[PDB]
């Protein structure tokens, strides 16, 4: 999901 | 100490908060009360204002207006998922109940923040650069006139309280690791975060306000107020796409408002 990638960013 | 350990976890917070959040509360009174140096916000108070601010700062104004607020919504969940990531614990947790808890807990987060850039005359848009007025706002034709009447009632009571910076960041701290949230897979360890949140808000309280009897009280029960808003927001999306077509919604509103 996008949320998850938001989350993944350092 | 532990006492001295929450002060230090109030003030990391706050730390993280000021990095994450670009306008403040404590600027943005000091642009609501006419007391910044910098460029002052250009009013949007009507049709014309709106054209002219368009510029400073296709669609019918009702739609391009709702749609802007969703475009800074975007903007917004972006800024609060990375206050998220800097409350300690919180990238630590299972991935899906990171997602989980920012999926359910962003619009509360929105509508508390809002609530610093709100006074009851209007709202500060884009950064400060501009500032639309409540009765511009409820001007617009159905549904969108009332879209955020809502949320400047609760705004005005929300900030008679007078909570500062310090204060919010461990109130929203809190919210975010809400271990009700729906689909959660582990809630111990959340509630294990927030339970600590909870008792550093208490003492922030405690210190910050000690004249302000039950304030913490006060502010649990606006967590549950804050629920109710965007339970009311959300049935008025539904309205809004059950009348309103062509109208395409950002993808990160889509997977925030699904099976939501
Ligand atoms: C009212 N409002 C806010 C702040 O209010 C919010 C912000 C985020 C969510 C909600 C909400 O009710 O969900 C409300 N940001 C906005 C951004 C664009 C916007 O629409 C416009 C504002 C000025 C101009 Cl020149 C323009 F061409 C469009 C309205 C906005
Ligand atoms: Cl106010
Ligand atoms: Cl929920």
């Amino acid at each position: 999901s996008l949320l998850k990638k938001l989350l993944l960013a350092p | 100490p532990e006492s001295a350990d929450l002060r230090a976890l109030a003030k990391h917070l706050y730390d993280s908060y000021i990095k994450s959040f670009p306008l403040t509360k404590a600027k943005a009174r000091a642009i609501l009360t006419g007391k910044t140096t910098d460029k002052s916000p250009f009013v949007i108070y009507d049709m014309n204002s709106l054209m002219m601010g368009e510029d400073k700062i296709s669609k019918e104004v009702a739609i391009r207006i709702f749609q802007g607020c969703q475009f800074r919504s975007v903007e917004a969940v972006q800024e609060i998922t990375e206050y998220a990531k800097s409350i300690p614990g919180f990238v630590n947790l299972d991935l899906n109940d990171q997602v989980t808890l920012l999926k359910y807990g962003v619009h509360e987060i929105i509508y508390t923040m809002l609530a610093s850039l709100m006074n009851k005359d209007g709202v500060l848009i884009s950064e400060g650069q501009g500032f639309m007025t409540r009765e511009f706002l409820k001007s617009l034709r159905k549904p969108f006139g009332d879209f955020m009447e809502p949320k400047f009632e609760f705004a005005v009571k929300f900030n008679a309280l007078e909570l500062d910076d310090s204060d919010l960041a461990i109130f929203i701290a809190v919210i975010i690791l809400s271990g009700d949230r729906p689909g959660l897979l582990n809630v111990k360890p959340i509630e294990d975060i927030q339970d600590n949140l909870l008792q550093a808000l208490e003492l922030q309280l405690k210190l910050n306000h000690p004249e302000s009897s039950q304030l913490f009280a006060k502010l649990l029960q606006k967590m549950t107020d804050l629920r109710q808003i965007v339970t009311e927001h959300v049935q008025l999306l539904q309205v809004i796409k059950k009348t309103e077509t062509d109208m395409s919604l950002h993808p990160l509103l889509q997977e925030i408002y699904k099976d939501l």
